[PDB]
C-alpha cells in the first residue's frame, strides 16, 4: 500500500520499467523508463524511507505531465 | 493556434523533466565528491594503521631480544647456584 | 507549420535530456564503484585494527615475562652469592 | 590555446551564458572526470573524461560545443 507499491502498480499497469538504486541519510535514485524518462530521488533515515520518498517524488512528477 | 497550446504544453513537460533531472544530477555530484573523499580517507587510515602495526612489531622484536638475553643470564645464574648446591 | 516549430523544440529537448542522462549515468556508475571501494577499505581497516589489538596484548605478555625474568635473575644472583658467602 | 576550453569561454562571454567546471580526480576510478554546466536555454550538463584534469576539461568543453552546435 506504500508509495513504492503505488509506483510499481503504476509501472506494471502502464508498462514502464522502474529501477531503484540505493546509496548509503540514505539516498535513493529511481529511474523510470517513461516518455520522456524520469530520474527522481528521495532521501530518508533508512533505505525503505528513502525509496518511498523517491517513489513519491516520481508519482508527483508523473501526475504533473 | 491550437498547436500553440500543445507546443507550450510539451515545452512545459520537458522543462519539468529537466528541472527534476538536474536536481538529481546535483545530488549525485555532491554524493560522488563525498564518497571519493571517503575512499581517500579510508585508504590513508589503512596505511596509517599498517605502519603503526609495523613499528609495534619492531618494538616487540627488540623486547624479545631483551628477554632472550635475560633468559640466558638467568639460566647461567641457575646453573651456578645449583652446581654450588651440589658441592 | 507551427508543427515544424513543435518538432524542433521536441528535438532540442530530447538532445538536452539524452546528453544530461549520459552525464547522470557516469555519475551513478562512479558513485556505485566508489561506495563498493569504501566498504572494502572499511573491512580491511577492521581486520588490521584487530590484528594490531592482538599484537598490543602480546607485547604486554612479553613485557610481563621480561620483568619476571629480571626479578628471577636478581633473586637467583642473591642466592648464589649468599651460598658463596656461606661456604 | 586556443583550446576547447578557451573556445567555450569565448562563446560564453560572447553570448552571456554561465559556464561552470567541476573536476573529479582519478582517485580509485579508471580516469579523470569533468562535469561542465552551461546556463543556456535549455541548460546543459555535459561531461568529459581524461588521463588528466586538463584533458577531461577539454573533453567536456568539446562535448558542450558539439551539443550547442546541434541545437
Amino acid at each position: 500500500g506504500s508509495m513504492k507499491e503505488q509506483l510499481l502498480y503504476l509501472s506494471k499497469l502502464l508498462d514502464f520499467e522502474v529501477n531503484f538504486s540505493d546509496y548509503p541519510e540514505f539516498l535513493t535514485i529511481v529511474t523510470l523508463s517513461t516518455h520522456p524518462p524520469q530520474i527522481c530521488h528521495g532521501v530518508g533515515k533508512s533505505s525503505e524511507e528513502s525509496q518511498n520518498d523517491a517513489a513519491s517524488n516520481a508519482l508527483k512528477i508523473l501526475s504533473k505531465l | 493556434p491550437g498547436s500553440e497550446f500543445e507546443l507550450r504544453r510539451q515545452a512545459s513537460n520537458y522543462q519539468l523533466t529537466l528541472t527534476n533531472t538536474r536536481a538529481t544530477v546535483n545530488i549525485l555530484m555532491e554524493r560522488l565528491k563525498k564518497s571519493d573523499a571517503d575512499v581517500e580517507q579510508y585508504r590513508a587510515e589503512l596505511e596509517s594503521v599498517q605502519l603503526a602495526k609495523g613499528a609495534l612489531e619492531q618494538s616487540y622484536l627488540v623486547l624479545q631480544a631483551d628477554a632472550e638475553q635475560l633468559r640466558q643470564q638467568l639460566t647461567e645464574s641457575q646453573d651456578a647456584l645449583n652446581a654450588l648446591r651440589s658441592s
